[PDB]
């Protein structure tokens, strides 16, 4: 009918409080203490008086343990003692009430306020008392206005105290009982107005009530040895002696406040993990031992009652069995130890249900941490095979990292059947293979197989009908393949027979299919092809793979091209055959890393012994000449360390030109050639640090400081930086090093260790308080977001209405092409010059997709550009018909109406699949992409910014500064263009046109070097200089205005008169620093970007100021380009969605650092999140006054704390009523699909 | 009610599968059985028989909460693919 | 087996489970302890047997 709907916390209802009332007081003592034993006494720790023991006569419940629910009872004291809470209210707000008259609060008045609160939401009716906070009893009695001013009482802070004189105020304080005022008289007031709920009358600490004993346990030791329990507020029986009975009320609050104020876990396991790749891509397996893991209702059913029986008789110590079966009484009877049973009357003894154990999925979960993605804990199967490790199909141990090193994995055990089959044909299938955070596959040959199917596809490698064996664990191979293979027919007959690499790997013969690919990771043009593989439909026409072609890569893969035709089903099953052709031919070629493999030939040792004396000569070169400078530096600008920058790239082109020695001469039947050849372990720079030169290390994106005066180490001289006394290692780990490499080796190794060992410093905050804050989206069917009242947040995903999990090769234009290629309808030729036949096959589309619609906005806003692009194709057509035609009629240049027809038809399938809403979940998935991201990468992306100034600033913590929009950001670096299209002094003009001598005695102030300095550095002029000493005279201290000074062509400031004859020193300082140059009147140092980017000179401005409007008179400009990147300053100074904008791409310069490119949707969607109401308040981590947001974020303040007590005290409502209470709470969701009314 | 317009020719993946789930609680207590009531004949394994389903002779209706009852038999319509 | 004493009542003497009845002399509760319920050296004590037990009358 009705479970949980809204629901809240619980109190003591006095009714039912008090039936249930056994004893208040029975005696001095309890526990049965004066019968020298304990039976079960006394009637109050006994029966109940809230089950905390084995058993009693539960009240109102039944029976033990549990679901006897906290019964309660009458145990009064009557403890003379008021409320600490108002105790405190009554200090504060300084006797809010106005006693002793409690008039009313406002007169007339205005009803303006009266009607403001009467017709506004609650959480602000203390504004009522914040008005009455201190003009309370100090104010005309019986006045307008309001009603206060009786009767002269303010409450004074000495403590806990209330002390209410008839005070002046301030001139009637006493000190010991007089001038007092008691908490009966507020009581009696009472008898901000909503005693609907608010009362503090009924919360008087004179009739106390208890919590049940649910909450105590009592460790009764069966040996009367210790029965502490905790707290509890009934502790206060043992004060009898005072219970016959101003500063006395404090005494007895202050005894008070001693003691009156102040989806974890089901069905799991944990192994270690050690897997195998026989385990098909969908199954997986478990230990044996977790059979013996038990108790699953599996409720029997009709059809199912003899094959239940089967493993009925089994019992405790047989693996295929049963076992604690739950009976149809309700007394569920075991078989373990004390079985001795399975006579089993064959269908009514467990007629209702039984339990068995893991035989066939029955799904398990499997866990990780940190959970990446959604994807850590997917779906997957059973069955069930032994040795206690978690084995699965390897190539996924990308989204769990699996780690090998030993450390154990934690298993699940779902127990119930009811979304069971919903999870496992939905995350099961679908979750793996493709993710909405990137776009790319997980799943991926993880590693060998990689170069064993690389070296499969080597042009070298030639093989024998006697190897069909490696054929046969792929093709002829484990459950669900044997069909027949159709043996690749005798790719050579010379002398000598043989079988080329490629088609044995690209062998399967059940369900034939069609595919294409392109583009590995190799050079353009016949360069010995390690590139534009170029598969047919099914075979290998040329290529050799790599990790971008048979591993996670982006667009071409063996599920991009066997995910999107054909379908789902024909990834899952290409992927094993890999898993077990591939690595199983290894074992029958061996790679053995030796030593040989990394060492390079003493025919080329020169090539680095002679770079290190030109590299070392012109560092010392330039190392001198710092010192008379004949080259020289400035420029650089500065020049100090700018015979840093120069080192460093020297010893970069050391670096590169050993790194390219290391990669010339390695005979190509090598490994780890043969281990980045193919993207599959390590790269081209650890070849290189292995055979040449691993210089050079640094620290923080420069190389090592000193932490010796002036010297890094001290097994070196002062003050002589060089390519050895800052960190540069230049001996290959081959020959490995010197305690004068290693030592400057644990110090950017130390980063490594640091990078991520703080790594989880930022993302374990940032990631829960994003799950937390961003629950409530939802995507109901109107294809519009909405929130917790149902408020609008989007109306499409941006037009298209897709979201990135359809996201097929270019969406889906390009690939397509290739799709239809290789399913070829032969009949049709170039006769009519098919370009016009195109275009009738255009009218057939205008046609067949103007049937469009259904659920829409997503076919007809790209409609007119699918058109667009088969008249492009046509027309191109068109031109290599005439041209390339003007005999095989140009190889037919294929294009028929069939395929056509076939490629819209597809188009149109893959248009209106990958659409969302109806669906579909968009909120979490977002809220992921931006968290994560900032989780994995923070390497090689925000180090290369080595070595270089000029503009690379921040990375991944921009997005803590984002979210939260604090203020104290330190880089709230406003950028804006200028007079952009220019040269160096074309703009250079109007940079300087953005934006200091002997102060004397003897009636004369200061003077300035206004000689050609100001007129090199930027126009202003002395008359600027008497204006802005004009303006105040000084900052912040009433200096003068004068009216004025500077009677001279150089300024001579005239000191005012010694009027303030205390200081000279403000004459000083008010005039010593800058008032006329600073560029903005309240700004950092400016910048300027004399850059060649985008092919012409462009020119900025990198100010470092707030706010935005700084841009009004940089006559530049370049206004259309004015930009920024502080999120509440471009708020109030730009418009609503330019701030939303920026907020896209702020997070979208987080992540550009390498690889990492979430969906753009993604950040739409939580800018949109900025800005429901437009005025821009992003969504920070302690709270938005942002009312259709989610109320639940508020109350996030990380964490809570006694502020939710207080308000408690006080009355006032919790905001933790969002959806991550429902997890705790306990009950199903309901948006979208969850809240079905027939 | 036929307010049944705004909803592409396919029911969504998460309905689809939560139906799978709801039939099989049917199939699972004592019988709605089907087609072929048990021709596929085998040991415990409740979810992997009424996948094979294919006809489904079930409603289920979709809404909104500022909008009304989209109602979709699941038969007049197109499925996971 | 940290073997306490307490101050009115005696943990002192009561050492000693082996109430010997048919099964496991007397079962899988006591079965290997030895003489005087204490030590084992040298059995493949398994899974939840008793290693040592004591009457353990505290308090």
């Amino acid at each position: 009918a009705k479970k949980i709907s809204h629901i809240c916390f619980g109190m003591k209802s006095p009714e039912e409080m008090r039936q249930q009332a056994h004893i208040q007081v029975v005696s001095k003592n309890l526990y049965s203490q004066d019968n020298q034993h304990a039976p079960l006494l006394y009637g109050v720790l006994d029966h109940r008086m809230g089950t905390s023991e084995k058993d009693r006569p539960c009240e109102t419940c039944g029976k033990n343990l549990a679901d006897c629910l906290g019964h309660y009872g009458y145990i009064d004291l009557e403890l003379p003692c008021f409320h600490v809470g108002y105790f405190r209210a009554v200090i504060g707000i300084l006797q809010m009430i106005c006693k002793t008259c409690c008039h009313i609060m406002l007169s007339q008045e205005e009803k303006k306020q009266f009607l403001d609160y009467l017709k506004r939401p609650g959480l602000t009716y203390l504004q009522k008392r914040g008005l009455k906070k201190k003009i309370s009893d100090k104010c005309r009695k019986k006045n307008i206005c309001h009603h206060c001013g009786a009767f002269n009482g303010t409450v004074k802070k000495c403590g806990l105290l209330k002390i209410i004189h008839e005070k002046y105020k301030t001139n009637k304080k006493v000190v010991r009982a007089q001038e007092n005022l008691n908490p009966l008289v507020v009581l009696n007031l009472f008898k901000l107005m909503n005693p609907e709920a608010g009362k503090p009358s009924d919360l008087i600490l004179t009739r106390l009530l208890v919590p049940p004993l649910c909450i105590r346990p009592s460790v009764v030791s069966d040996l009367k040895s210790g029965t502490n329990e905790d707290d509890l507020t009934m502790k206060l029986t043992e004060i009898i002696f005072l219970n016959d009975v101003m500063e006395d009320w404090d005494f007895l609050q202050l005894q008070c406040a001693l003691y009156i104020n102040s989806k974890r876990v089901d069905f799991s396991g944990r192994t270690v993990i050690s897997p195998d790749p026989n385990l098909r891509i969908d199954e997986v397996a478990v230990p044996v031992h977790v059979a013996k893991i038990l108790t699953f209702p599996e409720k029997v059913n009709k059809a199912n009652i003899n094959f239940l029986r089967k493993l009925v008789q089994n019992g405790p110590e047989v693996h295929p069995g049963a076992n604690f079966i739950q009976q149809r009484h309700t007394q569920m009877k075991r078989f373990l130890k004390y079985g001795n049973r399975e006579k089993m009357a064959q269908e009514l003894k467990y007629g209702d249900i039984v339990e068995r154990h893991l035989i066939d999925g029955d799904v398990v979960l499997f866990n990780r941490q940190p959970s990446l993605h959604k994807l850590s804990i997917m779906a997957h199967l059973a069955r069930v095979k032994p040795h206690r490790t978690f084995r699965f199909n390897e190539c996924v141990c990308t989204p769990y990292n699996a780690d090998f090193d030993g450390d154990e994995m934690n298993l699940h055990l779902p127990q119930t059947e009811e979304a069971k089959a919903e999870a496992l044909v939905l995350m099961g299938t679908k979750a793996n293979l493709v993710t909405p955070r990137n776009g790319e596959p997980l799943i991926a040959a993880i590693q060998d197989f990689l170069t064993g199917a690389y070296l499969l596809t080597l042009k070298d490698t030639f093989f024998d009908r006697a190897k069909a064996c490696q054929i046969i664990a792929s093709i002829l191979v484990g459950k669900d393949e044997k069909i027949k293979v159709r043996l690749p027919p005798p790719t050579i007959l010379k002398p000598v027979t043989l079988w080329t690499g490629k088609q044995i790997f690209s062998v399967i013969l059940r369900p034939s299919d069609d595919n294409p690919v392109r583009a590995n990771l190799r050079t353009k043009g016949l360069c010995a092809n390690d590139s534009y593989v170029t598969i047919q439909n099914s075979e290998l026409m040329s290529g050799s793979m790599d990790k971008g072609t048979l591993g996670s890569g982006s667009k071409n893969n063996i599920f991009y091209i066997l995910l999107r035709d054909w379908g789902q089903n024909e990834a899952a099953d290409a992927m094993s055959r890999l898993a077990r052709l591939a690595p199983v031919y290894l074992s029958n070629r061996g790679f053995s890393i030796g030593i040989g493999d990394v060492t390079p030939g003493q025919g080329l040792l020169k090539a680095k012994y002679e770079l290190l004396n030109a590299g070392y000569k012109k560092c010392d070169e330039y190392i001198e000449a710092l010192n008379t400078g004949k080259l020289q530096q400035q420029p650089g600008c500065t020049a100090e360390e700018t015979l840093e920058a120069l080192i460093l790239k020297e010893l970069s082109v050391i670096r590169d030109h050993a790194g390219s020695a290391c990669l010339r001469e390695l005979d190509k039947s090598n490994s780890p050639l043969t281990m980045a050849l193919c993207g599959s372990k390590g790269s081209f720079i650890n070849i290189s640090q292995m055979i040449a030169c691993v210089g050079q290390q640094a620290i923080s994106g420069s190389r090592v400081p000193d932490g010796f005066e002036n010297r890094s180490l001290p097994h070196f001289e002062k003050h002589s930086k060089l390519p050895a006394a800052k960190g540069f290692v230049a001996n290959s780990f081959y020959s490995g090093l010197t305690p004068t490499e290693f030592f400057f080796h644990t110090m950017a190794g130390r980063e490594g260790l640091v990078d991520t060992a703080v790594k989880t410093a930022e993302t374990g905050y940032m990631q829960r308080r994003l799950v937390k804050s961003l629950e409530d989206l939802c995507s109901q069917y109107d294809l519009t977001v909405r929130s917790s009242t149902g408020d609008i947040i989007q109306f499409i995903y941006g037009g298209d209405g897709l979201d990135p999990a359809a996201m097929e090769g270019k969406l889906e234009f390009k690939r397509v092409l290739d799709n239809i290629k290789a399913v070829f309808p032969c009949p049709s030729e170039p006769a009519l010059s098919k370009n016009e036949l195109i275009l009738t096959t255009e009218s057939i589309m205008k046609k067949s997709e103007f049937l469009c619609c259904q659920d829409s906005f997503l076919q007809e806003i790209k409609k007119f550009i699918k058109g667009v692009s088969e008249k492009i194709k046509k027309t191109r057509d068109k031109y290599g018909i005439n041209d390339n035609g003007t005999r095989v009629l140009y190889q037919l240049d294929r294009i028929t109406p069939t395929q056509v027809e076939k490629f819209l038809e597809t188009c149109r399938d893959k248009y209106m699949r990958a659409q969302m809403e109806p669906g579909s979940a968009v909120g979490a998935l977002c809220a992921q992409s931006i968290g994560e991201p900032g989780t994995q990468m923070t390497l090689k992306t925000f180090h290369f910014a080595g070595v270089a100034s000029m503009n690379i600033t921040l990375g991944v913590p921009r997005i803590k500064e984002i979210i939260n929009a604090s203020k104290a950001i330190s880089t709230p670096i406003i950028t804006a263009q200028l007079d952009k299209d220019d040269d160096a002094d074309y703009a250079r003009l109007v940079k300087g046109r953005i934006e200091v001598f002997l102060p004397d005695d003897c009636f004369i102030l200061v003077k300035l070097s206004l000689e050609r300095i100001r007129l090199l550095r930027l126009e202003v002029n002395a008359e600027t200089v008497r204006y802005s000493i004009c303006t105040s005279k000084l900052r912040v201290k009433p200096g003068d205005v004068a009216v004025h000074g500077e009677a001279v062509v150089c300024v001579t400031p005239r000191e005012n008169s010694k009027s303030s004859m205390y200081y000279v020193l403000q004459f000083l300082k008010e005039d010593l620093p800058k008032v006329v140059v600073q560029g903005i009147p309240e700004v950092s140092r400016a910048v300027i970007h004399i850059d060649e980017q985008s092919g012409k000179e462009k020119y900025k401005l990198l100010v470092e100021g707030d706010n935005l409007r700084a841009v009004m008179a940089t006559h530049g400009v370049k206004g259309t380009r004015t930009t920024s990147n502080n999120t509440y300053e471009v708020e109030k100074t730009l418009g609503i969605e330019a701030a939303r904008t920026t907020i896209i791409n702020e997070i979208q310069y987080t992540m550009v650092n390498h690889g990492m490119s979430i969906d753009r949707r993604h950040v739409m969607l939580l800018s949109d999140l900025m800005t429901y109401k437009g005025e821009v308040l992003g969504i920070t981590r302690f709270g938005l006054a942002k009312m259709k947001e989610s109320v639940l974020m508020l109350a996030s303040f990380e964490k809570t704390a006694d502020h939710l007590f207080d308000a408690a005290y006080f009355g006032q409502k919790d905001s933790v009523c969002g959806v991550s209470e429902c997890i705790i709470m306990g009950i199903p969701m309901n948006i979208g699909t969850g809240l079905f009314k027939l | 009610a036929n307010q049944k317009r705004i909803t592409t020719p396919y029911m969504t993946k998460y309905e689809r599968a939560r139906v799978l789930g709801t039939r099989a609680l049917q199939i699972a207590m004592c019988a709605p059985v089907m087609v072929e009531l048990e021709g596929e004949t085998d040991p415990l394994l409740i979810a992997m028989k009424e996948l094979k389903a294919r006809k489904i002779p079930i409603i289920i209706r979709r809404y909104l909460p500022d909008g009304s009852y989209e109602d979709w038999g699941v038969d007049e319509l197109i499925i996971t693919d | 087996c940290t073997l306490k004493r307490y101050t009115n009542q005696t943990f002192d003497k009561v050492m000693g489970p082996m109430l010997d009845a048919a099964t496991r002399k007397p079962i899988w509760r006591h079965e290997i302890l030895d003489a005087d319920g204490i030590c084992s050296p040298g059995e493949k004590v398994e899974n939840k047997q008793v290693l040592v037990n004591k009457s353990m009358p505290t308090v």
